């Protein structure tokens, strides 16, 4: 399914992935399109950050839901 | 004109300068972070953080936006 990701500035981008796709691959696709590194790229949904070892069905992501795409403060 | 409350953002019955919709959840409490033209990102964010009780992880997310509110990178961008 496709998800609507919202960047810090409010930029809305749609990402096409599979239900059995892990968040890590989703990040990789975003790193392919926009070029945002999967490491600094922080995805928050429902108040919880999306881990790499998680699928779309893991967080029970709603079809075309609002995913928060932000960065990180502490690098180490 | 300082006659009508149009020159202010009335959120949840409270007047403030700027407000940011914290769409951290879908189908629940619509969090709205209030910011004034004389506050510091981390300070205002922290005030709201402990006002409606939010996890410190969201402090960074909200602070980042407030930082550029009066800076000029993606929001009020222009001449460097």
């Amino acid at each position: 399914m496709q998800i609507f990701v919202k960047t810090l500035t409010g930029k809305t981008i749609t990402l096409e992935v599979e239900p059995s796709d892990t968040i890590e691959n989703v990040k990789a696709k975003i790193q392919d399109k926009e070029g945002i590194p999967p490491d600094q790229q922080r995805l928050i949904f429902a108040g919880k950050q999306l881990e790499d070892g998680r699928t779309l069905s893991d967080y029970n992501i709603q079809k075309e839901s609002t995913l928060h795409l932000v960065l990180r403060l502490r690098g180490g | 004109a300082n006659q009508q409350t149009s020159g202010k953002v009335l959120y949840e019955g409270k007047e403030f300068d700027y407000v940011f919709s914290i769409d951290v959840n879908e189908g629940g409490p619509s969090y709205k972070l209030p910011y004034n033209t004389s506050d510091d990102p981390w300070l205002t964010a922290y005030n709201f953080l402990q006002k409606n009780d939010l996890n410190p992880m969201f402090l960074d997310q909200v602070a980042k936006f407030i930082i550029d509110n009066t800076k000029g990178q993606m929001l009020g961008l222009g001449n460097p």
